[PDB]
């Protein structure tokens, strides 16, 4: 009850599947023309999507095992596995159990994660990573999760660290370290608050969004095309056509001001946004809108693990502390050591819009949780 | 190797606090390492230059060097790795505790100061045993919810959110951090929550506990300062320095 007339690539992981998959398609269309994929998300009811040439499927961690009874993929790709609100190692071993069923497949993993290190599967493993200049080993920031060597059980250090627990890891007891990378991002060329340009296996690609976590999505896409023997020149040709999937920056002219609106979900995501806006070449007003609900995370405690302490080193004159949980976020912002006098706790979103409207500074960043952003996206005045 | 995770900028600070962030590397979950950031902040407002050291795996705890010791909650796996390391730190931490050293322990931290704790599966895991309490098994069920307690010795009320499988049972020589007003707290009996030994402050409160309860932040840091610099010292008033953080 299926068509196996297809070399088939499956793409799983906790974060960034749709992008990686959508990007991988656009690239491969410039090589094979017709590339078969599935829209949005998909579990076992992907036969509808399926009804010489190549297919790339976004699969859910859970559903994978089932399917791998039916289809017989050539490439498994795991972008990365992080936890949300002992749950990482079970969903890794869930995907790893599916992959046992298809011993002919190659597995393409994010080499930079320690979680992927000598997987207990017979399949041949291939790794992509940021192969950047190694400095002397340094620990990661103490709130970084998953830093135990997968052999020694001791604490890992980083010859260089991209973000989270990713980079050139090394245990100074076991000796365990990041394995040799098969698809290498060799140089981080540019990286601002708005763009990043980078070199992978000879070619420069760039994305018009910024924030460093997204580069790992591009890398995975490029690494897949390379596994399928695509010319680095054609990879770029189609990369560019399909780079829309990262999306533009969502900036708003508020009369005389230019305010940019940025989503925060979790500590790692928030920190990532903070390290992004740190790179802006101008002064700005920082507004942080914290709501608490299903979509935004029911417990606001997560902001205490986000590295807001970096704002003190930025060029920020005004801060606004808005959203339903305005009171908790203002306290968080204070505890950075940012001038308490300049943090303006703000009951109402209308008042935040106005204090920005009437600020003297010219640019304004607004970091907000999902719903806080939807509410604020009601600028039913002018957008 | 111990390392300095945080420190105050240089400035005119009468006092000097040294904070041991026990296993800050591994016990870092559910926002509870925000408690380190609250001590630092409060201590600076009472004229202390803070120096937070991560004393973690394979390291030694210098019982004579530190003034506050914080011990957060972590993931199950990480916590059982820590459990194996602990006997090296038992004599040190016991001396620290018994010489009236200030401690704030939370969730897994709190559990691990005691005799043992039993994982949800039923695995017994030995703790330091520098304290008398134990924590028992609860298969397929959690004490999740809002919670409010009252410590009759300080006439102080602490609020938080709790979410734990284990059921802690204090010993005869321990008082709880407070009596429950609503919520579960330590165990099925819904009487007591946390612990209060002698400058040890245990709890299962998320929040983190010191953000939500500035009054406990103030107590911990002043209790530490007065122990080091003598009870007679005069510190800025609770309402004067932490006015913005008071409901
Ligand atoms: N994380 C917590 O709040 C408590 C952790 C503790 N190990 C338990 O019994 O669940």
């Amino acid at each position: 009850s299926l068509a196996k007339n297809y070399e088939i690539v499956v793409v799983t992981g906790t974060n960034g599947k749709t992008l990686t998959t959508a990007l991988t398609v656009g690239i491969l269309k410039e090589v094979y023309g017709q590339v078969l994929t599935n829209p949005s998300g998909a579990n076992m009811i992907t036969g509808i999507a399926t009804t010489k040439n190549i297919a790339v499927l976004e699969i859910d961690e859970a559903s994978l095992s089932r399917i791998c009874d039916y289809i017989q993929p050539s490439l498994f790709v795991i972008t990365n596995i992080f936890r949300d609100q002992g749950e990482i190692y079970t969903t890794y071993n869930m995907i790893l159990d599916a992959i046992r069923k298809v011993p002919t497949a190659t597995v393409l993993l994010n080499g930079d994660s320690p979680l992927f290190y000598k997987p207990t599967i017979p399949n041949p493993i291939e790794y992509f990573g940021f192969d950047l200049e190694k400095g002397p080993a340094q620990l990661a920031h103490y709130n970084t999760e998953g830093i135990l060597c997968p052999d020694c059980q001791g604490i890992l250090k980083y010859e260089h660290n991209t973000y989270a627990n990713l980079g050139a890891y090394i245990c100074e007891g076991c000796g365990c370290k990041r394995p040799d990378l098969d698809y290498r991002l060799t140089k981080l060329v540019e990286l601002t608050n708005n763009r990043s340009r980078f070199v992978i296996d000879g070619q420069e690609y760039g994305i018009q969004i910024g924030g460093l976590y997204n580069i790992y999505n591009a890398l995975a896409a490029v690494a897949i095309a390379r596994f399928l023997g695509a010319d680095s020149q054609l990879i770029k040709q189609g990369f560019d056509k399909s780079r829309a999937v990262f999306g533009r920056q969502e900036t708003f002219h508020i009369g005389d001001k230019e305010c940019t609106l940025v989503l925060i979900k979790n500590p790692v995501g928030a920190t990532q946004a903070i390290e992004m806006i740190k790179l802006a070449p101008y002064p700005f007003s920082l507004s942080v809108l914290l709501n608490a609900n299903y979509a935004d995370g029911i417990d606001t405690s997560w902001i205490w693990d986000a590295d807001f302490e970096q704002i003190t080193d930025m060029d920020i004159p005004e801060i606004n502390a808005g959203g339903v949980r305005h009171s908790e976020i203002a306290r968080r912002l204070r505890v950075t050591g940012y001038p308490a006098e300049k943090i303006t706790e703000t009951s109402n979103l209308e008042q935040v819009l106005k204090t920005i409207e009437n600020q003297d500074c010219k640019h304004a960043y607004i970091l907000a949780t999902y719903t806080a952003m939807l509410e604020f996206r009601e600028l039913l005045a002018s957008r | 190797m111990v390392y300095t995770s945080l420190s105050s900028k240089d400035g005119n600070y009468p006092y000097q606090l040294n904070i041991a962030h026990l296993y800050g590397n591994l016990m870092n979950t559910y926002g509870d390492n925000g408690n380190i950031l609250m001590l630092k902040y409060v201590a600076e407002k009472l004229g202390a230059h803070v120096t937070v050291d991560i004393v973690s795996l394979h390291d030694d705890f210098d019982e004579n060097h530190y003034d506050i010791a914080f011990f957060g909650g972590g993931q199950d796996f990480e916590q059982s790795i820590i459990a194996d390391d602990l006997p090296a730190k038992k004599e040190s931490i016991d001396n620290y505790i018994q010489n009236d050293g200030v401690v704030l322990a939370i969730c897994g931290g709190f559990q691990l100061l005691g005799q043992y704790y039993v994982e949800a599966s039923g695995k017994r895991i030995e703790g330091l045993g520098v304290m008398g309490h134990y924590t028992l098994n609860q298969t397929n069920n959690r004490f999740i919810g809002d919670i409010k307690i009252h410590n009759e010795d300080f006439d102080e009320t602490y609020y938080g959110f709790e979410n734990h499988q284990g059921r802690t049972f204090l010993s005869d020589d321990q008082k709880p951090l407070g009596q429950v007003v609503y919520g579960n707290g330590n165990n099925e009996e819904k009487v007591g929550e946390g612990v209060h030994y002698k400058n040890v402050f245990g709890s299962y409160f998320h929040g983190p506990i010191l953000s939500r309860n500035a009054n406990l932040a103030y107590r911990l840091v002043t209790t530490a300062l007065k122990k080091k610099y003598g009870q007679d010292i005069q510190l800025p008033a609770y309402e004067d320095i932490l006015s913005q953080e008071i409901a």
